[PDB]
């Protein structure tokens, strides 16, 4: 039984159903496989370590844990106090297994403060007087311990006696959070391997896995991540996720006895051919995504040869995008479009990976896609996945279904994404175009855009000083030049806080208060400098976006205007450490990708809040029937209609502020913020709705505007 | 007043209380790590150079 120690990564699935798929998926692909491992890690232990996280440095936290046996077999059995304790054992007089005197017992029933005799002289007695590893020692023991606290660490920790004793002298929930462990055993089987959170001794036997990504910065042992790996480093006890793949275990890749060319490597035949009838008939927050590793190659030379070419490395995509869009691997596609753009499938790739470096180093690099480099690649083969594992999706970049704003320079490929991947289907209702927010809208509606009128100003200026601005911009090594640059920064900034603000501030309710929207910005500045209430996520892309523009040459300025416009944005941004944008996009977009694999049709739903016809009459409006009128708020998807309906009885305690124009332009507000979170994770939202009537015909004449409020309720529709 | 008000336990052996302190402290390879990063920095020291 060889054990692996594993650390989680950044965004570790913890909810899924095994442990063991987070780690790396390919594992459950074969029974002949997924037969070998353990996995202990039980959740006693993880709450125990939830708690001392806060306490102990991770020094001390290693020497502590490092030497419990794989099975803990101890408990920790905490005592009553004295005079509640005392009578335990009189009420069984067997139970006085220690023979603690009758009178003693009885002179501590009679006492007004009950001593600690009653504990005094009881083997591995444990008082409030002791320290974390005092536990540990006896734990490595396997017997069981009697304890006077409840912060312990090492052993499940159940109650001694009855709850009888322990009632008055603890509370509700700290009797309850003892339960699993007053019966805590399980048992423990002797496979091949056995993954463990545990840490241990990495010897002979033990070895640290080494997946090649950021730790969870939530997890509490994450800090051990240092210390271990350069144990593991300086003796080679690291292990790449596919050497668990092999039949016998070894650290390396491309290994003499083996080619490891077998289905079971191969990440992108992601399958799912049995079924349990359970609940999840998906689970829409748990996203399978993989690293590969990504060949390119140029032209070749006019004897047929071709240069060695490069090899990258792409972080996280999800694998359904490559599965729906039948991506193999060992194949030599071909990468430019007919106009030298990338073709649309590996712009995707790109759009929602989380970084691309160097396949050997560690170094990131932002990807050109323009005429830019000289011999410039044309061919891309996929050559094999580092790792593929599960991801929880769910609230993770954003938090409330309301709306969301993201983030990006200009010249970022949003188009792609927001066109393409849903005409890439129009089958299956993803979102309304109506919802989506370009970025440049508000800088449209100007009567003279606001580009022209920037460019009408900045005219005025001397030529020569607004070319030795653009040369200094361009020029990496032009520190500040203040000179040119400041002058054009200022026209910019004035022209900015004059005639913007107050454009974009009387747009409120077409920003947030939609069925569920999505936005774009240039810089979180334009959202907070006009209070619009929407979560702001500052994105970035792996993608050299200054060379992009520099290509599109139809536009109002002679692609000058543009680099200038793109470094007055990137000046008013204000400074933060920017996220991937594909994450965002792994939020909204994943579960989607995910809906063709599935086997069974799907359910719709929805939350319609009801209308009072009094007040729509009252205003003017004509309608049949005195039903209350309702309006769909946002549409949802399950497959499951048991479990569904046994989820819809919740109330949610948010209140909608519906509130609706003569011209028919319906909005909603919740009055207390709908989360993400919120929503059970078996649903699935589309990426953008609009609110609107169930029935219109029921109306007969708009009146006035209205506007009402009502409470809110999942339910079917047909 | 560090200095007036030193004290200690009664009956204290320094040898077996400092060994048992020190013990968790060379448990590991750790303390040679500055070792190889040393050697490291000659090599590319000299090569610079």
């Amino acid at each position: 039984m060889i054990t692996i120690v594993v650390i989680p990564t950044a965004h570790f699935s913890w909810t899924d159903t095994n442990f063991l798929n987070s780690v790396d998926y390919r594992l459950t692909s074969q029974p002949k496989i997924r037969d070998r491992f353990a996995v202990y890690a039980p959740g006693w232990l993880r709450r125990q370590l939830d708690e001392f996280s806060a306490s102990l440095t991770a020094s001390e936290l290693l020497q502590a844990l490092q030497t419990i046996p794989i099975p803990v077999k101890a408990r920790c059995l905490l005592l009553p106090k004295p005079k509640r304790f005392a009578q335990w054992l009189l009420d069984v007089p067997s139970a006085n297994i220690w023979h603690i005197p009758v009178t003693t017992l009885r002179a501590t029933v009679a006492s007004k403060h009950p001593s600690s005799d009653v504990y005094n002289y009881i083997p591995d007695h444990v008082p409030p007087s002791a320290e974390f590893d005092t536990v540990t020692r006896r734990v490595a023991a396997g017997r069981d311990i009697y304890v006077r606290s409840t912060k312990v660490l090492g052993a499940p920790l159940c109650l001694a006696a009855p709850a009888k004793y322990y009632a008055g002298y603890l509370s509700t929930h700290q009797l309850d959070g003892v339960y699993p462990d007053n019966w805590a055993p399980d048992n423990f089987h002797k496979r091949e391997f056995c993954l463990t959170i545990l840490p241990s001794l990495l010897g002979p036997r033990t070895f640290l896995l080494d997946v090649d990504a950021d730790r969870d910065a939530s997890y509490p042992l994450s800090v051990l991540w240092p210390q271990l790996r350069v144990l593991a480093l300086k003796s080679r006890l690291l292990l790449p996720p596919v050497a668990l793949l092999r039949r016998v275990v070894d650290p390396g890749l491309k290994p003499t006895w083996s080619a490891d060319s077998d289905a079971a490597f191969r990440a992108l035949r992601l399958s799912r051919p049995s079924s349990a009838s359970k609940p999840t008939g998906f689970d829409f927050s748990a996203l399978p995504v993989v690293d590969i590793i990504c060949l390119f190659e140029s032209e070749p030379d006019d004897h047929g040869r071709v240069a060695p070419g490069t090899r990258l490395t792409i972080h996280s995509v999800p694998t359904d995008l490559l599965t729906s869009l039948s991506i193999q691997e060992g194949v030599r596609y071909p990468l430019r479009q007919e106009s030298g753009m990338f073709v649309p499938w590996v712009l995707l790739a790109l759009l929602m990976s989380d970084d691309v470096t160097i396949s050997g180093t560690r170094r990131s690099v932002k990807l050109e896609t323009a005429h830019a480099s000289a011999r410039p690649f044309v061919h891309i083969t996929v050559e094999r996945c580092a790792s593929a594992r599960v991801v929880d999706v769910r609230g993770s970049p954003a938090m409330y279904a309301n709306a969301v704003c993201l983030t990006l320079p200009k010249g970022s490929y949003k188009s792609t994404i927001i066109d393409t991947l849903p005409a890439m289907f129009s089958d299956l209702s993803i979102l309304e175009q109506a919802a989506v927010i370009d970025s440049d809208a508000l800088g449209d509606s100007l009567r003279p855009s606001f580009e022209t009128q920037f460019l009408e100003r900045l005219e005025n200026l001397d030529p020569k000083l607004l070319d030795r601005a653009v040369a200094s911009i361009l020029s990496p090594a032009s520190d500040t030049s203040d000179d040119a640059v400041t002058t054009v920064l200022d026209v910019f900034n004035a022209l900015y806080r004059e005639v913007m603000t107050p454009a974009q501030r009387s747009r409120l309710p077409l920003l947030t208060q939609q069925g569920r929207v999505l936005a774009f910005a240039h810089s979180d500045y334009e959202l907070l400098s006009a209070n619009i209430p929407i979560q702001v996520v500052r994105g970035s892309i792996p993608i050299d976006h200054v060379v992009n523009l520099l290509a599109r040459r139809n536009r109002v300025g002679g692609t000058a205007l543009q680099v200038l416009l793109d470094y007055c944005y990137r000046t008013q941004a204000s400074p933060l450490a920017p996220t991937p944008a594909g994450r965002l996009y792994k939020q909204l977009f994943g579960p989607w990708l995910m809906v063709p694999r599935l086997s069974d049709p799907l359910i719709k739903l929805r939350l319609v809040a009801s209308a009072p016809a009094k007040v729509l009459r009252a205003a003017g409006w004509t309608i049949d029937g005195d039903p209350p009128l309702e309006v769909s708020c946002l549409c949802a998807y399950v497959t499951d209609r048991a479990m569904a309906a046994a989820l819809i009885e919740r109330r949610l305690d948010s209140r909608a502020l519906v509130n609706v124009g003569g011209d028919q332009l319906m909005f909603v507000e919740y009055a207390p913020p709908l989360p993400l979170v919120s929503i059970p994770r078996t649903f699935l939202l589309p990426v953008t709705y609009v609110v609107h009537w169930v029935s219109p015909q029921r109306v007969l004449l708009n009146g006035g505007n209205v506007s009402f409020t009502s409470g809110l309720e999942w339910t079917f529709d047909d | 007043v560090a200095m007036l008000c030193g004290q200690t336990e009664t009956n204290l052996i320094p040898s077996h209380h400092y060994g048992k302190a020190f013990a968790p402290l060379f448990a590991s390879n750790a303390m040679f790590t500055r070792n190889q990063r040393a050697v490291i920095t000659r090599e590319a020291f000299v090569c610079a150079r």
